[PDB]
């Protein structure tokens, strides 16, 4: 090897002429050492070849010569850089075919119109045309840069190929092609979309294979977006509903998938006359998959709808199928529906919604899978902008209230967990007369779990309405259970203001919260005792200094004297964490 | 040491066993502490009062879940750690390394299974061996039990122990008497204390266990009167609702294994006395 080229090489290693990674990247400067003429003749060459399996190398070099184009010495010499290229387009690990790929596609631009003719294309056909086969899956992705700028010879030519490639005889070659048909298909003359596209088109729709089918239909969605409103029924509707039709849940999956996208390529009059049905009978599928990937687009697809057919295919048409999927068993589907089904809201009006939204709402609210009813829970933005916030707590309050209070503690448990959902969504206003009142109600719960629940639960909502909204409306009622006579709840007092302390800052904790806590210090139970030692060693860092050796330090200090063991070694402890001892 | 028994302790949360090695070393101290209390030991309100476990670990689990963490909350239970259920090694062993660590916040009585010859019939004695691959274990255990409190007294108002009465016991000095350092009797008074069962027929009749007596609620009453007691707190039978009065609520039974065996489809229960004596039950289902 010679200098400066021997300067990629890696002379510590094992290996067949690897190249150190660290430099491959370095490469611009190596081009710039040796000249433009010298980069073309000797750096060049030397990369073509030596192509090692060192992968993580193999990727920089196809993305690094996609930016080579004028270390080589502008446009008339941009060719060069294709050799090299076409070598890493049939390399192995995809990750470098598709730079080399998208790399090509950028070297496109800077050959001039006849340098593609003369040099690209040809390396597009070999690809194409070539044996082995990554060497065809990568050549399909080089047709849409170089078609628009040849000759209208060359373009006939071109298309050829592009046929040969979707009718090829393997599988992988024909998805490839199938999944760069619509980006093809963009950029050829009305004519030839309908004189070549379409057989093509057609072809791949019926395909052996339903791996090559299901990526017609997104080919579908771009072909029938180039064609004019009347063309599309006896060109392509056929084979659109045949689609979502097919044998293959696969290939009706992908249609309930890219649905909202078709409605748009097809347009307004054509969705309401076939894909009305389509959706309906997608929302019926046997298969739950599909169910799913439909119920999905619900909302999405009525917003789409034609302005005035609209509100009646939905009562009429959509409405009646949903009632239906809101008591499907599969909970993949259920669970698809309720994250978008309260969507619908604007779509038909405080009086609809209330009248048959909500119904369904309540329906959804009170399912067993979990999941369900925290998709609808997750959404009462909308519902809430479009009737009132007053008819909706008319709705909502009672399936929450009768949770709030229910047989099994878990059940209530999972309803102190849609607590600050719902304290974001629906408003502090709102939280502050209706909702206050039952997370105050479980710190005194019976059951241990709920208290604590209900206990954390406050720093979350304090995180949603801030330390003075805690100050006013939080702290004051946390702090009167300390006159309780139950040490359960006396204790809780001193659990709240641990919790409270991290997300209230230095201010209200040293003014409001650390003075009930040192008033606990001589309280007739032991175990009230030494929790306020904790609560001290908890709450005691947020505390400016001054105030931790003036009134912390003292109390421990006389706790540490305590009759009681527990309370001896929790005020010890809560000293030697605190630095005052 | 104390930094060790928390280990310990965090360690028998997880389910996790501790070795043969700390067994022994637990075992010892936790007699020590055990030696110094009475036959009818003093406890002191507030404190949650628990019947029987009988190994159920991840029900006891759920029954601290449901009353609070220890040492936070007090706690005392009335014996039957071990046998039906399938971890009497970690359920045990979590308590007495509770009872070591925290002795002022739990207290352990002995029930009719804190014994040697139905541990070897029930459980207890084949689980350790299957743990521990040699009979250690259970020696070490079953002879901590012999220091486990027949009875305590909460408050001087609420009498607690895990069976029930004895025509050969009428006042809380004839058990104070006794010496409960030994394994349990076959008859008698200690015998009987952690055998018999309330029943709905007058004065004294014949448990059909085979050991101890069935006593009617005029027992019951004369035994309350002459001891200044407000009520009977015990354990030992199944009670489906979890717990159950009884005697004109001159006795409660308090059951906290739910699903006993895994077959009985009960509710659990334990007793909250709070600073007032006051009770209130909390019922339970088995944990998920
Ligand atoms: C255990 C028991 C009694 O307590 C049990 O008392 C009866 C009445 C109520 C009880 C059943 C209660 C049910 C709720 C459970 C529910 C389930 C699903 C199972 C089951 O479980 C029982 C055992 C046990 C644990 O789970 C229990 O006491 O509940 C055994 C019967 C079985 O059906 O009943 O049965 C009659 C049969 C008795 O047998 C044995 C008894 O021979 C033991 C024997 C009397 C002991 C054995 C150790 C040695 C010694 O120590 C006492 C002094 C003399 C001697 C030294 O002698
Ligand atoms: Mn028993
Ligand atoms: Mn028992």
């Amino acid at each position: 090897s010679l200098y400066p080229i021997a300067v990629l090489i890696d002379e510590l290693r094992n290996e067949d002429v690897q190249l150190r990674l660290n430099s491959i990247k370095k490469l611009s400067t190596i081009a710039l050492a040796l000249g433009v003429e010298r980069t073309r003749s000797e750096l060049l060459p030397f990369l073509t070849d030596t192509i090692y399996d060192e992968d993580e190398v193999l990727l920089a070099l196809a993305e690094q010569l996609g930016t080579f184009t004028t270390l080589v010495g502008g446009p008339e010499y941009v060719h060069c850089l294709l050799p090299p290229l076409e070598s890493l387009a049939t390399v192995e690990e995809t990750v470098v075919r598709d730079k080399a790929v998208e790399s090509l596609r950028a070297i496109s631009h800077e050959h001039s119109p006849s340098d593609l003719e003369a040099h690209f294309v040809p390396l597009v056909k070999r690809l194409a045309g070539g044996d082995w086969f990554t060497s065809r899956t990568s050549a399909c992705g080089l047709f849409s840069v170089c078609y628009p700028r040849v000759s209208s010879a060359v373009k006939a030519e071109l298309r050829q190929y592009f046929r040969n490639l979707c009718s090829d005889d393997t599988p992988m070659v024909r998805r490839a092609a199938a999944s760069k048909l619509g980006e093809f298909a963009k950029v050829l003359e009305l004519d030839n979309v309908k004189s070549e596209i379409i057989p093509m088109f057609s072809n791949l729709a019926s395909d052996e294979q339903d791996s090559v089918r299901l990526l017609a239909v997104e080919a579908c969605v771009n072909i029938a977006q180039l064609l004019p409103q009347e063309d599309l029924e006896a060109l392509v509707m056929p084979t659109l509903r045949q689609a979502a039709e097919d044998k293959s849940w696969r290939v009706r999956y992908m249609v309930a998938d890219k649905f909202t996208e078709l409605q748009k390529a097809v347009g307004p009059e054509i969705t309401k006359t076939d894909l009305v049905p389509a959706f309906q009978n997608l929302m019926k599928d046997c298969e739950a998959e599909v169910r799913a990937a439909a119920s999905h687009k619900v909302k999405e697809f009525c917003e789409n709808l034609s302005a005035d057919c609209r509100e009646n295919v939905i009562m009429s048409q959509i409405l009646p199928c949903i009632k239906e999927l809101v008591s499907d068993a599969n909970q993949h589907v259920k669970s698809a529906l309720a994250s978008v089904i309260m969507g619908l809201s604007p779509i038909l009006g405080k009086d609809n919604t209330i009248e048959h939204l909500l119904p369904l709402f309540l329906a959804q609210l009170k399912d067993e899978c979990p999941e369900v009813r925290l998709n609808i829970i997750s959404n009462l933005d909308c519902v809430n902008e479009v009737i009132g916030i007053r008819q909706l707590s008319q709705s909502l309050l009672p399936a929450i209230v009768e949770l709030a209070e229910d047989a099994k503690w878990r059940v209530r448990l999972a309803i102190i967990e849609y607590m600050p959902l719902l304290a974001g969504q629906l408003g502090v206003e709102f939280f502050d007369e209706k909702l206050n009142s039952l997370c105050m109600a479980w710190l005194v719960d019976h059951v241990y779990a709920i208290r604590e629940a209900a206990t954390s639960n406050l720093k979350k909502l304090v995180e949603k309405f801030g330390k003075e909204w805690a100050h006013a409306t939080i702290i004051p009622k946390v702090l009167a259970m300390s006159g309780d006579p139950n040490y359960l709840h006396r204790m809780t007092t001193l659990f709240c203001i641990n919790v409270l302390s991290e997300v209230c800052g230095q201010d209200i904790t040293t003014k409001h919260m650390l003075p009930t806590v040192l008033r606990m210090a001589g309280d007739p139970v032991a175990n009230v005792r030494f929790n306020v030692a904790k609560s001290l060693q908890k709450i005691g860092p947020i505390l400016d200094n001054s105030t931790l050796q003036s009134e912390v330090k003292p109390i421990l200090e006389k706790l540490t004297q305590d009759q009681d063991v527990d309370v001896k070694y929790f005020a010890q402890e809560a000293l030697t964490v605190l630095s005052l001892a | 040491f104390t930094k060790e028994l928390d280990q310990w302790i965090e360690q028998l949360n997880e389910c996790k066993q501790l070795s043969e090695s700390q067994v022994k070393s637990l075992c010892e101290k936790a007699k020590e502490i055990l030696t110094k209390e009475s036959n009818v030991q003093e406890v002191r309100c507030p404190v949650t009062v628990c019947g029987d476990v009988h190994g159920q670990f991840h029900d006891l689990m759920e029954l601290f879940r449901i009353g609070g963490k220890s040492p936070d909350t007090n706690y005392l239970f009335m014996g039957d750690y071990v046998d039906r259920g399938y971890y009497s090694v970690e359920t045990v062993t979590l308590l007495v390394a509770l009872k070591v660590r925290y002795r002022e916040r739990i207290t352990i009585l002995r029930g009719n299974h804190e014994s040697r010859q139905i541990t070897q019939v029930y459980g207890f004695y084949d689980e350790c061996l299957r743990k521990y691959g040699n009979a250690n274990v259970w020696k070490y255990f079953t002879d901590l039990f012999d220091y486990l409190p027949l009875t305590a007294l909460v408050d001087g108002q609420i009498f607690c122990l895990h069976g029930g009465l004895s025509p050969s016991i009428d006042t809380l000095d004839h058990i104070r008497a006794l010496d409960r350092l030994q394994e349990v009797p076959h008859e008698g008074p200690m015998c009987d204390l952690l055998w018999s069962d309330p029943d709905d027929r007058g004065g004294w009749g014949i448990s059909p266990r085979g050991a101890g007596y069935t006593f009617g609620q005029d027992i019951s009453e004369t035994f309350n009167h002459a001891n200044g007691l407000t009520l009977v707190s015990r354990a030992h039978q199944l009670v489906m609702e979890g717990y159950n009065w009884c005697h004109d609520r001159n006795v409660v039974t308090i059951f906290s294994a739910p699903n006993y065996c895994y077959r009985c489809g009960n509710q659990a229960a334990i007793m909250e006395l709070d600073d007032t004596l006051k009770y209130s039950f909390l019922q339970f289902d088995p944990a998920p």
